[PDB]
């Protein structure tokens, strides 16, 4: 998390070695949360209202005792409005996505009340297209100025 | 007398050239020693500024 956070405080694009010009256009933050508990989310928003960026980033929270199905809406609520903000209004989005193991798990849970055939170690099937519709949401177009920049997190179970 | 003056005055010039080396011995410690001392000033100050200038900006985006 301080890794993340220190990234999304001073990642910064060079100009001076491209031949852009300034123009300096700094991140906005789309930072989605499954299960943080209460001690991280104080880490990261004593971290952003320090550094200056709560007023860049709109925050998608889902702690830990909020009840662990709606991870199944957070990533797809922030990569919709993070889609939105660089598409159609030239932002160079960053979103951060917290421990998508907890959102893994989050729908292992609703894979395993439907009887359907798993992968490994329990995991649904198909898994592999939801963690693809997630993370293929990203990138830049053609023809526009928007970009969105995702660093998930993962907490490797046995590391 | 005059003779063991002139013995002590040779003496004395290997002495005053023993004090002239002390002395600028002295010189090349302390002529740095207080430019270390106002270089932590320059520097210190200069830390104080980088804190003020954040204060300010984090202060207007409150
Ligand atoms: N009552 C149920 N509750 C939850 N999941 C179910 C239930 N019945 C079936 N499923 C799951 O959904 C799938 C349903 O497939 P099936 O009923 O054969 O065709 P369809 O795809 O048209 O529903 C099954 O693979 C099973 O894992």
């Amino acid at each position: 998390n301080e890794i993340a956070a220190q990234i999304a405080r001073q990642a910064t694009v060079r100009p001076d070695l491209s031949g852009e010009g300034e123009k300096e256009e700094p991140f906005a933050v789309v930072f989605a949360a499954m299960g943080i508990t209460q001690r991280e989310l104080s880490y990261f928003i004593q971290e952003f209202e320090r550094t200056g960026a709560l007023s860049r980033s709109v925050l998608f929270l889902n702690k830990a005792d909020d009840p662990t199905i709606e991870r199944i809406l957070t990533p797809r609520m922030a990569l919709t409005v993070a889609e939105y903000l660089a598409f159609e209004h030239d932002y160079h989005v960053l979103v951060i996505l917290t421990d998508m193991t907890n959102y893994c798990e989050a729908l292992r849970e609703i894979g395993a009340a439907r009887e359907e055939i798993p992968g490994r170690r329990g995991y649904p099937g198909y898994m592999y297209t939801d963690l693809a519709t997630i993370y293929e949401r990203a990138g830049v177009v053609e023809g526009k100025k928007g970009s969105v920049t995702q660093i998930p997190i993962l907490s490797m179970p046995d590391d | 007398s005059k003779l063991e003056a002139i013995l002590s005055q040779e003496v004395e010039a290997e002495i005053q050239a023993l004090l002239q080396e002390a002395e600028a011995k002295a010189e090349a410690v302390k002529r740095e020693a207080e430019e270390k001392a106002k270089a932590l000033l320059q520097a210190r100050e200069r830390a104080l500024e980088a804190q003020y200038r954040a204060a300010l900006r984090r202060a207007e985006s409150a």
